[PDB]
């Protein structure tokens, strides 16, 4: 067979912690672009913090609710937004309002 | 009043624009420094349409230059008339398109469009009464097709009444500069039919023939091909920058050429085009300009107009000439060629006469013609699209950027909904 | 009349002041010797506000310089415009701060403040009619935060009606010059909210962005960062030193900007700021100065004003300009941006127009804006304070200088009584 295994990109959204005025850039999360979960955090470094957020950078990704620390990329899913934090302390504001 | 904001995109959109601002500066008399060296006061009367007066009697263009790699912006600022652009307008990214529509419209287009629109909004709030935009891009590449159609979808949400015309470069039928150019053209016409007001389809192959058959040039480089497109771009708005006898603009052509809001793909044409040693064996009269426009060897799209029917025809004349002599030649080519025009539109020729010629000639014309002979142009994109899509080849470079097959299916179905309209109104009664 | 006594403190307060007196001397035309080399008689009319005429037509500054080690005073007297200060004003101790608030306000602050106030009282009894003081310090270090707030608590007991404005340097959010800078800032805002009248919050991080994004400087040293602060300090009192059309001073801004006696933390802004090669691609008009002040990339505190609401806005214009052109641009940015201003204060823009520009430009502005977007500035100090205090780390360097935990608890409770006011008046009706 030549029509291969459908290398697909998840369309996920990444809000940043605390900043209420942010929308979240849709990334091409795929198994072709990131071999490890630790390689996904490296792209989150430059494209989230520009001038004012995240002194510790990108460490701990939380759910949109959020109550589960995200493990590997197989813990992710297709079409759900996420909040990107950098501490054990989670700020509970309304992220997904007014997308 | 009536200002125009110029937007460029991609490698091809820069090198048309870098030649376009060399022609506009020679009509208004602008040095490469940015000062003024004119002789008559008619050049400074309507200078505000393409220029903002800076401090110290310098005029800078109202241009916005977009690319995804700095390789082409480095040649624009270093060439002639490259010191005239403002350094803030050079908006460029570091990644690069990769000759890819998905990297131009979804991934790297979204990281740049929020920085481009900070420049579009700043220039639009500085003009007194905005006429409308214009865009120069190409349907073959990645930046001019992905980033170029992304800017139109964001502008039309903000300015729903200003006109928006694009000078696209439709890919040639015989040779192919890009392997995936059917994908980059099918996924771009689907954006242009819902977000523009008029569109100028230009083929490269029809420009190589004019430099070989009409102008008789030995070695035509792109300085000689893009000089013909820049003469046509200035020839549309030339009744807006100078006083005339029968005036037109970018709004009167958008009314008189577009009868249905989906049929707005044109084909351009310039006249006169003389050779280097044959410009003395010719009289420059109005019946010479007329019979050089309407023949098939002077169009700029690779399609013979004899295969179809003209819906609407615009002819923008320049220079001092008798109005009786113009109103008779347009009538005479409509009575004897009564089959190649359409029946359900009587008197389908629009006339516009300016007063000031281009620099060097005595009188000149510009042909802006709509036709159903461009249905041959969309059969060849749709045939080459379905030849590549049915094997689903070159698809994992698109699906891997967050895209599904339904994006392609609604794109090709829209194009066959466009071909079934040009075939429908060709055989009316 | 209306004299101003200038007080400096710490390492940072000297190197702002040593650049500040270089800008004032160039506006009034003073050599580094101390003589006068002006051309017009407007420079000597109001010379008494920052200068005392010495014997022999020499003018010396009314400056009082405070430090705890002689290491920074040695560079001030040896640099340019360092021979102009009187040698008695260099009040310095031998111990040193140790980058410590308790050594700056309790132990070594008390051994020096009785010698500093012998110089403050001598300069205040020599002026005819005192307008008010001013102070340049920094909230990060020890001398500018401990000795700096100790001087304000002693002055306010002696001069309860004169104004007192401080040009503080609030520490940046991302990088940290001092490990214990949350302690040195929390224990200083508790002193400033009860003893000052208006306070200019300046972040270092917002000044590195202007030298990188706006002015396009390759290697900005502190001679290039402190030159922007000294232009803003002179731009507030510039309607007091020169005749104008609509005059202001340090009292009219203290009335029109401060609606409640606890809400007096500002954010400054200067305009125009051109690059080195982009100061010819720009017209210097009033609608260019207006749309360069109000955007977020020209503030001097690291906080976007879009997160909150402006309570009061002052704009001090300099140079000859039409008053109709100023009164329309301030109105236009208030009608279209009607959400980012506050509702229960109508017409919240204060205008002041001087006549004499800065040396080199043709016209200039200065933005003095109050906002509730500085509640983000006090959340980050209060979060970093409670992160360090709940483990009681770096505390034995403070308790060992005669201090208890109740000094910290009433300091952090005062700051959360300040955050609950900016959140309260942001959502009024
Ligand atoms: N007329 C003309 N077409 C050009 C020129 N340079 C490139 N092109 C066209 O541009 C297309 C290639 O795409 P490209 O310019 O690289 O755009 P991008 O890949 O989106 O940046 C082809 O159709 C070329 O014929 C030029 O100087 N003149
Ligand atoms: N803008 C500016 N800030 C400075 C300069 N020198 C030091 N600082 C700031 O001063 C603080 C360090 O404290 P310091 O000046 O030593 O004060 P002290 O310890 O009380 O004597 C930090 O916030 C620095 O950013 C300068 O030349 N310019």
């Amino acid at each position: 067979q030549a029509l291969s295994n459908e290398k697909k990109a998840k369309k996920v959204r990444f809000y940043r912690n605390g900043d209420r005025y942010f929308k979240g850039i849709v990334y091409a999360v795929s198994s072709d672009r990131f071999r490890s979960f630790d390689a996904l955090l490296a792209d989150l470094t430059r494209s989230l913090s520009d001038n004012i957020n995240l002194p510790q950078g990108v460490r701990y990704i939380y759910t949109i609710d959020g109550s589960r620390k995200i493990g590997s990329m197989d813990e992710l899913e297709e079409g759900e937004s996420y909040v990107c934090s950098s501490d054990n302390f989670f700020k509970k504001v309304e992220y997904t309002k007014n997308v | 009043m009536r200002e125009i904001v110029h937007i460029q995109a991609g490698q091809c959109g820069n090198q048309i624009g870098a030649k376009f601002w060399e022609v506009i500066s020679d009509e208004h008399g602008i040095d490469p420094t940015g000062s003024y060296h004119g002789d008559s006061d008619l050049q400074l009367e309507r200078i505000n349409v393409y220029y903002n007066e800076a401090a110290g009697n310098k005029y800078v263009p109202r241009a916005i230059l977009v690319d995804l790699e700095p390789g082409t912006m480095d040649s624009v600022r270093s060439g002639p008339f490259g010191q005239i652009f403002r350094p803030d307008n050079f908006v460029f990214g570091q990644s690069g398109a990769g000759n890819n529509w998905a990297k131009g419209h979804y991934t790297e287009g979204a990281e740049l469009v929020d920085s481009v629109l900070d420049v579009v909004r700043k220039e639009s709030e500085s003009c007194d009464c905005l006429q409308g935009f214009q865009l120069t891009h190409s349907l073959g590449g990645g930046t001019g097709s992905g980033m170029g159609t992304l800017l139109i979808s964001k502008i039309r949400e903000e300015y729903p009444d200003r006109i928006m015309n694009t000078f696209s470069v439709v890919p040639s039928p015989k040779v192919s500069d890009t392997v995936v150019e059917p994908y980059n053209a099918t996924l771009s016409v689907h954006q242009l039919v819902e977000n523009t007001d008029e569109t100028y389809c230009i083929d490269n192959e029809a420009l190589y023939d004019i430099c070989f058959r009409t102008l008789k040039l030995t070695t035509p480089t792109y300085g000689d091909l893009n000089h013909l497109v820049s003469a046509t771009m200035s020839g549309v708005t030339t009744c807006l920058r100078f006083p005339g006898q029968l005036n037109a603009d970018l709004r009167k052509l958008a009314v008189n050429m577009v009868p249905f809001p989906r049929l707005h793909f044109f084909m351009p044409g310039f006249a006169p085009l003389t050779s280097r040693g044959s410009q003395q064996y010719r009289a420059l009269t109005v019946p010479e300009l007329t019979q050089q426009m309407f023949d098939a060897k002077n169009m700029m799209a690779a399609c013979d107009p004899r295969h179809g029917r003209y819906l609407t025809v615009a002819a923008v004349f320049r220079g001092r000439m008798s109005m009786k002599e113009v109103d008779e030649q347009m009538l005479n080519v409509q009575n004897k060629n009564s089959s190649y025009f359409v029946e359900w539109i009587p008197n389908n020729v629009k006339t516009a006469v300016c007063d000031i010629p281009p620099r060097g000639l005595k009188m000149s014309a510009t042909f802006i013609g709509n036709s159903t002979a461009i249905q041959e142009l969309f059969k060849r994109i749709s045939e080459q699209f379905t030849a590549m899509f049915r094997r689903k080849a070159f698809l994992h470079w698109y699906t891997g950027e967050g895209m599904d097959e339904m994006e392609f299916t609604e794109a090709e179905s829209n194009m066959n909904d466009l071909v079934s309209e040009y075939q429908q109104y060709q055989d009316a009664t």
